[PDB]
């Protein structure tokens, strides 16, 4: 605490931001993209991944025939990013420098 | 040869909302132009040859 | 509710319209630095002349700001090289457009929504020539309205092609069918209930006026900020800045020449500091306004002249079209968008296999009536018999998980019988 | 805890201690007394008071 | 008697402070209705536990 | 003078951070709430989801 300088608390506490992020994650997991463009419509996640595959030119059957490999690759990638985020101190630099 | 424009004057003279303009005369038709003046009016050089002023033309009017 | 064999499909749609308001330019000013800090005084100007070329720099900065504002106004609206006119007969297939294009009765030649927006937005504009002036915008309000009306006529009578070459006419219901095909639903779902959609569209256009009659926060905030900054610059003339008085004439008359420069220079420094602060603040505000104007130009170029697949860039929901409207120092987009409603939940399956052959939908999804299986489009609900036309075969349903047994009709079979 | 030769103390501007009395010495921290801005919440003068 | 510099600086800093809240709100609050994941995590193989 | 310099620097930094926050909001809208066809707007490669 210095003379004449003060900091105001943020409007949205970190718990509320985490709640918003969790809501977005749950929506994008259980409803695809529909919840962002009207009422949320449920759809099984493999079927949503098939839709997303069909949205980049890859035929639908590719995912339904390589679902196990796709899931294993996704899990491995998620583990790898979680492990790598703690490797170098500069990973969050784009934030830290700001502060 | 150049033209002179004042900003706030109750003025080859030619009154203009952007201010009094002398050295150029206005024409009745309109062309797409390159020297902006203001208040929808603008000057240019045209063939003797002189500097003229006119309201801008938005484009070649056509109805489909 | 989420299950691995449950999908939800909307059986109805509502067409909504959303208003987005963006300021594209703010009023341009140009203060005379020499006159502002020296109220018609020869000795004041002589003293200032030795204070460097600050006044020229400030004038150049303000002139650049004004030029970039004219550029922003030109760039946001003048996206069309030609001026289009709506045909005299307003027969668009039930779409009542009489609220967006201008009416000839009013002398202002502005649409009712444009007129309401103009009337909504309002010392502030009377500083009494205290070394400052405002320059008129390069494009008048009438010319901006003409540009907006030309864009509107182009986007009504020519769809999206008028922004990509010559304008090709096309009936409005077929243009809306094209947009529906763009968002994903088949075009037939329009013609099957076109009249209904028209009414819905009209109703939406009939609401924003009331939604605008109750707001204009961005435009009003920009105008208020500019006016308040100008007023706080003008008001600073009355401060002493540590001198005997705030008036050059009084300090010159009361004090002798050689002992008044030491006190006039403090007032000069104070006035110059205030003017420099005003110029810097205006530069930052102009940068922000230019960013906003670039965003507005991008929105006008994508949402209006075509159909944007970006999720939340031209209104919430799937984007159908948009109509621009002028506003005092700003632009208001009415985004016409399509949102699903009245959904029903069925039990799905990734593919269906029979006689040792799988079948996946060509474009759509598999749903369950309860005892029978159907294939339907993604967004709208329209059951169809699962034939070999709607599905393609790949595999033997030994690797796909979730295969559901069923039969696929062959159109060739009845011919043999 | 300060080495028994100093008299003042500061990290940026001033937090001095060590009362200048030759008879008695004691370390006294110096801190402000919680200055702060004040805000006002109004529903609106035309709505309530 | 040095003018109204204090008011200008305070207004600018308050505007920045409010703009930060606006930034956070428009970045994160893209949905007006929060959702919850189902208790059963049968996503078909994909592991979202991280 | 020192306070004016600090305020001006803060205004510039706030403008830059506002631009970054607008980019973040655009990415959240077009990458999470849907699939984006913009090639390098969702990392390298063809975008699937976020
Ligand atoms: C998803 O990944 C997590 C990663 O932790 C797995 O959690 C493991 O759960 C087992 C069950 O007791 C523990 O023994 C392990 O220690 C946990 N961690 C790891 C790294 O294995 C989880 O099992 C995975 N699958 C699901 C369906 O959540
Ligand atoms: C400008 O001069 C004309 C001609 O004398 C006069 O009719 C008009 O009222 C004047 N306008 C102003 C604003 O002084
Ligand atoms: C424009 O037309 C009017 C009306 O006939 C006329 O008085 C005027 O002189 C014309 N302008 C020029 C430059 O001749
Ligand atoms: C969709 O909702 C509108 C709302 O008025 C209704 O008129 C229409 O009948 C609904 N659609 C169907 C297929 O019932
Ligand atoms: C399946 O469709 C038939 C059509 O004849 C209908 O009678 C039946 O009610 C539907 N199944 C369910 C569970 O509604
Ligand atoms: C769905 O999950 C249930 C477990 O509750 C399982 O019995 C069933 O076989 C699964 N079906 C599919 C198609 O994955
Ligand atoms: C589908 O039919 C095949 C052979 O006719 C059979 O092996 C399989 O079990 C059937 N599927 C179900 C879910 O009964
Ligand atoms: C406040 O409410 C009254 C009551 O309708 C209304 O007349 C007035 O315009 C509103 N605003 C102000 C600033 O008083």
């Amino acid at each position: 605490k210095f003379n004449g300088l003060t900091v105001l608390p943020p409007l949205l506490t970190d718990e509320m931001i985490a709640q918003y992020t969790s809501a977005l994650l749950a929506g994008t997991i259980t409803s695809g993209w529909t919840f962002g463009a009207g009422p949320a419509l449920q759809i099984p996640f493999p079927m949503q991944m098939a839709y997303r595959f069909n949205g980049i030119g890859v035929t639908q059957n590719v995912l339904y025939e390589n679902q196990k490999l796709i899931a294993n690759q996704f899990n491995s990638a998620i583990g790898k990013i979680q492990d790598s985020l703690s490797s170098t101190p500069s990973a969050l630099g784009k934030l830290q420098d700001v502060v | 040869q150049v033209a002179v424009l004042y900003q706030d004057v109750n003025c080859n003279v030619f009154q203009t909302r952007a201010g009094c303009l002398i050295g150029a005369e206005h024409v009745n038709n309109s062309y797409e132009c390159d020297i902006p003046i203001g208040a929808g009016i603008c000057a240019s050089y045209q063939t003797s040859q002189s500097i003229i002023a006119y309201t801008m033309s938005l484009g070649a009017e056509n109805s489909v | 509710a989420y299950s691995n064999n449950s999908i939800a499909i909307p059986t109805n749609f509502t067409i909504s319209v959303t208003t987005e308001i963006l300021p594209v330019s703010m009023t341009k000013t140009s203060v005379d630095c020499t006159m502002y800090i020296c109220g018609d005084s020869t000795e004041c100007s002589n003293l200032l002349l030795q204070y460097g070329s600050f006044c020229t720099q400030l004038n150049r900065a303000l002139t650049g700001i004004a030029v970039e504002q004219d550029k922003n106004t030109q760039e946001v609206f003048a996206q069309v090289k030609q001026i289009y006119k709506t045909p005299p007969i307003k027969d668009f297939g039930g779409f009542n457009f009489s609220q967006i294009l201008p009416d000839p009765s009013k002398p202002s030649k502005r649409s009712p929504i444009e007129d309401l927006l103009f009337n909504k937005v309002t010392l502030i504009c009377a500083q009494k020539f205290n070394g400052l002036t405002v320059l008129p915008p390069l494009l008048t309000d009438e010319m901006i309205a003409q540009y907006t009306s030309a864009l509107l006529a182009g986007t009504i009578t020519s769809g999206w092609t008028f922004g990509a070459g010559p304008a090709l006419q096309i009936p409005f219901p077929m243009q809306m069918a094209y947009r529906f095909n763009g968002i994903g639903v088949t075009q037939n779902v329009l013609y099957e209930n076109q009249k209904l959609i028209a009414n819905q569209f009209n109703s939406a256009i009939g609401k924003i006026q009331d939604s605008l009659s109750s707001a204009l926060g961005k435009l009003q905030d920009v105008v208020n900020q500019n006016a308040q900054a100008l007023n706080t610059l003008v008001k600073q003339l009355s401060s002493n800045f540590g001198a005997i008085s705030s008036v050059l004439n009084d300090i010159l008359s009361r004090l002798d020449p050689p002992e008044a420069e030491v006190q006039i220079d403090r007032l000069i420094t104070g006035r110059l500091q205030s003017l420099q602060t005003y110029v810097t603040q205006q530069l930052i505000r102009a940068a922000e306004i230019r960013a906003s104007a670039n965003l507005a130009a991008t929105k006008m170029s994508e949402c209006v002249l075509g159909q944007s697949k970006r999720v939340d860039f031209c209104g919430k929901g799937y984007h159908l079209m948009s109509f621009p409207q002028s506003a005092p120092h700003g632009v208001v987009f009415l985004h016409v968008t399509y949102v699903p409603a009245q959904e029903k939940n069925f039990t799905t399956a990734p593919a269906i296999c029979h006689d040792g052959k799988a079948h996946f939908p060509r474009e759509g999804v598999f749903v369950s009536n309860g005892t029978h299986w159907f294939v339907t489009q993604r967004n709208f609900y329209e059951p169809q018999i699962i034939t070999t036309d709607n599905t393609f075969v790949s595999g033997n349903c030994d690797v796909v998980i979730g295969i559901v047994n069923n039969t696929v009709y062959d159109p060739l079979q009845p011919e043999l019988d | 805890k300060f080495l028994p030769f100093q008299q003042f103390g500061r990290d940026i501007a001033d937090t001095t201690d060590a009362v200048r009395d030759p008879q008695t010495l004691e370390i006294l921290d110096i801190t402000p007394c919680s200055f702060g801005g004040v805000s006002v919440i109004t529903p609106g003068t035309n709505t309530s008071n």
